[PDB]
């Protein structure tokens, strides 16, 4: 539950959301080639590789139009993220399986 | 006790072994419920069965396991009165927002109006652990969900399958698509919302599906459903 306490934690700081807020999930299987942009789902790779989803919301979420997730492949984290007032997607982590494609965790409070 | 109604023991007219093994996932849900907690509770889990006869039902929309933070209600995507809707549910109503002049998105997350209306909401894992999507996904809910599904579709005369992503485009094969309309989309989830002009599948905003659903019932000569909460 580390992880998840860390995207709320940036979550919540980055929108100014109130941290006491109580978060809920969404949780849907779903290959990774239908809700990972085409350019970082590749043969070999994510490609055909179906995805277990945890998806946030709550109210002040609702409101601010954005979506926090956190995506892995069997017990591989696969990515960290949200996506935006635009429905774009903005990770800060993302692993095709093989190796990290996107690493920004030092913006959390992990240390990595 | 195998918790569903009289009239879905009928409709199902399940074998003495096919009768011993859902008995015997009850049992394993209510091993693991004295270990941790389980969602929903035993009698809320065969909810989805209660809202109309089984001889009724006119369009079934499939789900994958219920909500594991104590928001599953035994309905596939909707939740209790007092909850906040869950995105993939938003993404529905604003799919029958676009598609349904007199639909506007309601405040809450109760399909119940649907239910009674012979809409059978249908998640093909029924229990799951608290805090751990899938963690029931093993335990043998998916062969008598499976087995309803083949059932509904060989016993009902006409009806509307509503299969949204790839988990639930893969029970097509149990249903005769001459008989009845299929439906397929990709998944509601805001995460498969905007992705690739690539999708051999359909995005699920536009998708129609409830309009052509209510045609069809028209067709066959059946009420339609009325969408609005």
């Amino acid at each position: 539950m580390t992880l998840e306490l860390q995207l709320k934690h940036y979550i919540t700081n980055l929108f100014n959301l109130p941290k006491d807020e109580k978060w809920e999930c969404e949780s849907i299987e779903e290959i990774a080639d239908d809700i990972l942009p085409d350019q970082y789902v590749r043969l070999g790779a994510l490609s055909n590789k179906i995805l277990q989803t945890y998806t946030y919301y709550s109210d002040t979420l609702h409101e601010s139009n954005i979506y926090p997730f956190i995506l892995y492949y069997q017990k591989q984290l696969i990515a960290i993220g949200y996506i935006d007032e635009n429905h774009d997607m903005d990770f800060l982590y993302l692993h095709n399986t093989i190796m990290p494609l996107l690493d920004q965790r030092y913006l959390l409070t992990g240390g990595q | 006790n195998l918790l569903l109604p009289d009239l879905w023991l009928d409709f199902l007219q399940l074998s003495p072994i096919f009768q011993r093994k859902l008995a015997a996932v009850i049992a394993c849900v209510r091993r693991l419920r004295t270990q941790a907690t389980v969602y929903p509770e035993e009698d809320m889990c065969m909810a989805w069965a209660r809202f109309c006869d089984p001889s009724d039902i006119k369009v079934v929309i499939l789900g994958q396991d219920p909500y594991h933070g104590g928001q599953a209600n035994g309905l596939a995507f909707s939740v209790a009165y007092g909850f906040p809707v869950p995105p993939s549910l938003r993404n529905i109503y604003a799919e029958l927002h676009r598609s349904l002049p007199e639909f506007s998105p309601p405040d809450h997350g109760c399909l119940d109006a649907w239910a009674s209306q012979g809409v059978l909401l249908l998640n093909t894992i029924l229990t799951v652990q608290k805090g751990k999507p899938g963690s029931h996904a093993d335990i043998g809910w998916a062969w008598f969900t499976d087995h309803v599904i083949s059932l509904l579709s060989e016993r009902l005369k006409a009806c509307v399958f509503m299969l949204w992503g790839a988990k639930a485009g893969d029970k097509a094969s149990l249903i005769n698509s001459k008989k009845h309309l299929v439906l397929t989309s990709q998944h509601p989830s805001p995460l498969a919302q905007n992705s690739t002009r690539k999708s051999a599948q359909q995005k699920f905003l536009g998708n129609n599906h409830f309009v052509l659903a209510n045609n069809f019932l028209r067709e066959k000569g059946l009420g339609e459903i009325d969408w609005r909460l």
